[PDB]
């Protein structure tokens, strides 16, 4: 423990593994399972928080007895995120919101904050720097979201040239907004859909994998100023997609199309409410739009993860959504 | 006696402070790092040496069976003064 | 590239190891004589039955076991060694 | 008297002697040793076949009506090549005495099950074969009754680690308590107490 | 003259698959059985009776929060007391752990006299007494 | 640079001035990333190629083994022989024996203190080498 | 003699083969069952693997007595999943979905640590 920071154990709970690791956004989704495999090998894991204590209880029980270390942070107070890196030797940025909020918009969440973490993390002196970015990221699209994450992209490859950006698919898992999203269609009519789900092409991924992806690349010394595409195995059509995903969860399939104009008023609707939207305008473009295929890009296969198959892991979500089935017609490679 | 290191951090009377580039410095930050501030090498050290009559003087550290066990200390060389094993206490003998 | 040392293992007073014993008292003087960079490691231990390495070259070993030998076949397989390389 | 020791019993001492040999001439068969403490426990040792003849008889008998068992327990000593010790306590409420019965096994040797005898044997059987792993025949339903479902090993014998060889804890991944090897932030600390010299002259074994 | 029926079992005693150990912990481990040596402090030696068994010493590293010391060796502080040499072979080979066995070593019998403290001629003559 | 395990960190064979072979045992594992150093050379040539026929410590005792049996019975005095063989080869080629006197490298105690790397990275040797030059006080 | 000692149950290997096969006639037959009423995550034909795996690993025992009791203990492994008395955390033990892998190779074990 003097040259950074020496492994001892046999990586279980109680053993030292070496990383010391800033999370940024680590009381989310993907949060919740990156500090699970940080600290369930052993890492000092640092969880900055802007919510109430109490809604990062579920992080306490993941690191045995001082390696989980809580601080209170602002997206725009410097200082703030100063303190939350400057003895780590990794930063793990996951901050990210599905809509926008009157204080934060898609270029606070995206763009600045991504940027004021990056910049602070050089000058700090730390060596790692892991960026979460989408794989449909580029300033050519509807989604405010997506054309967010591009620009955002780009300033953390310039601040941090070091940095290593993952571009993950729609990532599916227990708590995830993708299969929990085509189940909840239910309380209004059939399934809405562009077109009829057709000429929209999903390539989805497991949370598992994006999670042990990024531990990998903190691991990984081949990894630094790279850029990586976390996507399944296997494509889909969102029409096959929808379809198997309510077959899995024995709910009534009745899909019928709804014109692109009239989603987004719809989309409107429901993002007026204070709470957690239970869709938008800018959700329903990024369901419907078709995910990239970037060869170009090295992906899980390059960190030594398999991607696993939607079809096996799909109902373990859905179990929930129930009051032998067949797997969806997947595009071949070709 | 409370002396800080260079980055700000109190030294313990053990000798006790993380270096500068030690990560376990983050446990402090939003909290705060005990260290007591009665160092008893320097409280000892202030207690007056008792000029005692004889060649041998016992302690048991004031208080009877509230001390420590009572041992027997020889004050038979001029060099130096007879320290209490337990309690620090020093004794001298006077003019020999 | 061919041979590079000798290994000769026998024990001290066992029955086995007659033939190696003789060998070493009369033949082994003459034998040093001859290849004077030889290295001939003749290392003894009680109860080991009585064996000949060879070690050619980049490593490669070759043993035969001298069981029950008399002097003239310890020398026999010397020659086999030293002559016939590999 | 001498206020610090404890007194002896020679009464008490003399009729347990007796006793003893009683059920040593009854018993030719299984007994294999009778002795009598310094504090007046009778212990008769047999063969593990006379379990059921020698129990039965010291249950019955209108001499013995040891009509009680106690307590039935077993002791693991991995020097002797029968490491488990069997051991029986039974009491008698006529003759107001109590009376130790020890047999031996080992892992795979069945001892057999005590219950036809006394019903009390049920649990203190399974007991002895979920912590020493003894195996009682013709037991009515032998299983574990202490250790967690699906526990692997046998805790109370004397190899087995203090800490065991896997911990549980709630992942949060899988959504469920998950069984993982053993690590401690502070290993148990093996302290070395015995003294160099010896301390009871009256029990030295021989050179 | 049992009336219980026997069998005939003609194989070397072993019970690794019953005994619930890892088998990291058997096929990996170096057992050691020796008689503990005596303590060089002391000249009792009531603790060189008995046959000891122990396992090889692994990894011991700092606890981060307090520096304490960890360990993720299960038979670290494992030790089995035997009455001789074989009956302690016995029970390692049974269990399926490697061992080394170590012969007791004794104290070689002394031949002292206190009258050479006062020698004539000899050098075992004493300067101080 | 590789790190490599002190005597008191590896369990590992010597043979003692009189051809008796003995093994340390493990007190405490290296410090850092010091591994033991006889893998330190299996997982080299691994890497290089030419991986050694030995993967445990047991199997590289029965490498030892096949180069000098004796050095695998452990605590125990192999007599060696030949005396007479080794005198005859030791007269056939001459040499001259040189005229300054025999020096050992250590007459006073100053000299033996510090003598390898362990005690020369001792505090307590040094204070040995400058109790017995300085004296007391 | 030596060797005489009392049986178990099998009195040599021939009989005690026959109590292994029905025992894994009973656990093959659970699978379906115990991947229902505690509705694991497993597919069934993995579930089969995980009872083969575990009758290959003590497949070497030709001591009739040791063959007893592993079907013995296999049996109340058994009962404990017929009868629920397992929960969906015992039942899934067997699978260690937590713990990374070990690497079994040498250089693998060299790099994390000293254990052999
Ligand atoms: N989940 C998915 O399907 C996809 C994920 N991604 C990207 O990964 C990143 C995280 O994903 P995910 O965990 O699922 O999203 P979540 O909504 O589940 O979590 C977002 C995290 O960011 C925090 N956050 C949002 N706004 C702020 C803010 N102003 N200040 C501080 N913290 C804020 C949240 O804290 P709090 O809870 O206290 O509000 C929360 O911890 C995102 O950037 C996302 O674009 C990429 C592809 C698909
Ligand atoms: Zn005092």
């Amino acid at each position: 423990l003097h040259h950074a920071v020496i492994p001892h154990g046999k990586g279980g709970r109680s053993s030292v593994s070496g990383i010391v690791a800033t999370v940024f956004g680590a009381t989310g989704f993907l949060g919740r399972y990156v500090v699970n495999h940080l600290g369930r090998m052993g890492s000092q894991v640092i969880v900055p928080h802007r919510c109430e204590p109490y809604d990062t209880m579920h992080l306490r029980p993941m690191g045995d007895l001082g390696q989980i270390i809580f601080m209170d942070w602002n997206g725009r107070d410097k200082d703030s995120i100063r303190r939350a890196v400057e003895h780590s030797s990794v930063v793990i940025n996951l901050v990210g919101r599905e809509w926008e909020t009157q204080n934060f918009d898609f270029e606070d969440v995206f763009v600045k904050i991504p940027q004021a973490i990056a910049q602070v993390s050089k000058e700090a002196g730390v060596e790692k720097f892991i960026h979460i970015s989408h794989l449909n990221a580029d300033i050519k699209s509807s989604s405010k979201y997506l054309r967010s994450k591009a620009v955002g992209e780009k300033e953390v490859r310039e601040t941090f040239p070091e940095a290593t950006i993952i571009k993950p698919a729609e990532i599916f898992g227990r708590e995830d907004r993708f299969l929990n999203y085509f189940a909840n269609i239910r309380w209004f009519g059939g399934v809405p859909l562009i077109s009829l789900g057709k000429k929209t092409v999903k390539q989805p991924v497991y949370i598992v994998d994006v999670t042990k992806g990024i531990i990998n690349a903190i691991k990984d010394p081949d990894a630094r100023g790279k850029t990586f595409a976390f996507v399944g195995p296997s494509r889909y059509l969102l029409f096959d997609l929808v379809q198997y995903v309510f077959a899995v969860a024995h709910r009534p399939f009745l899909p019928y199309p709804l014109p692109h104009f009239a989603y987004r008023w719809i989309g409107r609707l429901f993002e007026i409410s204070p709470f957690e939207p239970w869709t938008t305008r800018d959700k329903v473009e990024r369901i419907h739009t078709t995910d990239k295929i970037l060869p170009h890009l090295p992906g899980l296969e390059d960190l030594g993860v398999e991607a696993t198959p939607l079809e096996l892991k799909a109902i373990e979500v859905l179990r929930r959504h129930r009051t032998d089935v067949q797997p969806a017609k997947t595009i071949p490679t070709s | 006696g409370v002396r800080t290191s260079p980055t700000g951090e109190k030294v313990t009377h053990t000798g006790q402070v993380y270096d500068d580039g030690d990560y376990r410095k983050v446990r402090f930050v939003g909290r705060q790092k005990e260290v007591n501030e009665n160092f008893a090498i320097d409280l000892i050290a202030e207690q007056p040496v008792s000029q005692v009559g004889s060649r041998v003087i016992s302690c048991d550290g004031g208080g009877g069976a509230l001390g420590h066990p009572r041992v027997y200390i020889n004050l038979d060389k001029e060099t130096k003064t007879g320290t209490c094993g337990y309690c620090g206490l020093q004794f001298r003998q006077q003019h020999h | 590239l061919g041979l590079r040392e000798i290994r000769i293992h026998l024990c001290q007073r066992s029955p086995g190891s007659q033939g190696v014993r003789d060998f070493i008292e009369k033949r082994y003087v003459e034998l040093k004589k001859a290849n004077p960079d030889l290295p001939i490691l003749i290392r003894e231990c009680s109860d080991v039955q009585p064996k000949l390495w060879a070690r050619y070259a980049f490593g490669q070993e070759k043993n035969v076991s001298l069981n029950n030998f008399s002097a003239d076949q310890v020398t026999r397989a010397l020659e086999n060694v030293l002559s016939s390389k590999a | 008297t001498r206020p610090t020791v404890r007194p002896r019993n020679d009464v008490a001492h003399k009729q347990l002697s007796a006793f003893g040999e009683y059920v040593a001439e009854i018993l030719p068969k299984y007994v294999q040793q009778v002795q009598v403490s310094c504090f007046n426990e009778l212990e008769i040792c047999i063969h593990p076949d006379g379990v059921i003849p020698v129990l039965t008889f010291l249950r019955d008998h209108s001499n013995a009506q040891f009509k009680s068992l106690a307590d039935l327990t077993a002791v693991d000593i991995p020097t002797r090549q029968n490491r488990f010790e069997i051991v029986y306590n039974l009491l008698s409420l006529r003759f107001n005495s109590r009376i130790r019965v020890k047999t031996y096994t080992d892992e795979l040797t069945p001892i057999e099950s005590s219950v036809p005898v006394y019903k009390a044997a049920n649990w203190y059987e399974r007991e002895i074969w979920d912590m020493f792993g003894v195996f009682f025949a013709n037991h009515p339903d032998l299983r574990r009754i202490l250790t967690d479902y699906g526990f692997e090993g046998h805790p109370f014998r004397k190899d087995f680690p203090l800490s065991g060889y896997v911990e549980l804890r709630y992942d949060d991944e899988v959504k469920r308590v998950v069984a993982e090897p053993v690590e401690l932030a502070q290993e148990f600390r093996k302290f070395d107490l015995n003294s160099p010299w010896e301390a009871f002259p009256a029990y030295r074994q021989p050179p | 003259t049992r009336d219980t029926q026997l069998i005939t079992v003609d194989e070397k005693l072993d019970i690794t698959t019953i005994t619930g150990v890892p088998e990291e912990h058997i096929k990996t481990r170096k057992a050691r059985i020796f008689v503990p040596a005596r303590n060089n402090m002391q000249s009792g030696v009531n603790n060189t009776k008995k046959w000891k068994m122990e396992f090889d010493t692994r990894e011991r590293w700092e606890n981060p929060l307090m520096g304490w010391a960890s360990t993720a060796d299960p038979l670290s502080n494992l030790v089995l007391t035997f009455s001789t040499k074989e009956d302690a072979v016995a029970f390692a080979e049974k269990n399926g752990w490697s061992y080394d066995v170590e012969e007791r070593k004794v104290p070689k019998p002394k031949s002292k006299s206190y009258g050479a403290n006062f020698s004539w001629n000899k050098r075992t003559r004493v300067s101080t007494k | 640079i590789l790190p490599g395990a002190a005597y008191t960190e590896k369990s590992a064979t010597y043979v003692n001035t009189e051809g008796r072979a003995q093994q340390t045992k493990v007190a405490v594992t290296p410090p850092g990333l010091a591994r033991e150093d006889w893998k330190i050379i299996r997982a080299l040539s691994e890497i290089a190629g030419m991986t050694l026929p030995y993967d445990t410590l047991d199997q590289v005792r029965n490498r030892l083994e096949e180069v000098s049996p004796n050095l695998v019975r452990y605590d125990d005095v192999e007599g060696a022989n030949y005396f007479q063989q080794a005198s005859e080869l030791s007269k056939l080629v001459n040499q001259q024996l040189l005229a300054d006197p025999l020096v050992p490298p250590q007459l006073t105690i100053k000299d033996f203190y510090m003598t390898d790397s362990i005690s020369r990275a001792s505090q307590t040797m040094a204070k040995c080498v400058k109790a017995v030059t300085e004296g007391a006080h | 003699a030596s060797t005489s000692v009392k049986p178990i149950f099998s009195r040599d290997m021939n009989e005690a083969k026959r109590r292994v096969r029905e025992l894994y006639r009973a656990w093959y037959r659970e699978v379906p069952n115990t991947v229902h009423l505690f509705q694991l995550d497993i597919s069934v034909k993995q579930g089969r693997d995980k009872v083969r795996e575990m009758f290959k690993k003590n497949a070497h025992i030709t001591d009739p007595r040791v063959v007893d009791l592993l079907v013995i203990k296999g049996k109340m492994e058994l009962e404990e999943t017929i009868k629920v008395w397992k929960q969906r955390t015992h039942v899934m033990r067997f699978f260690h979905e937590t713990e990374a892998p070990r690497p079994k190779d040498f250089l693998s074990k060299f790099y994390v640590g000293h254990d052999p």
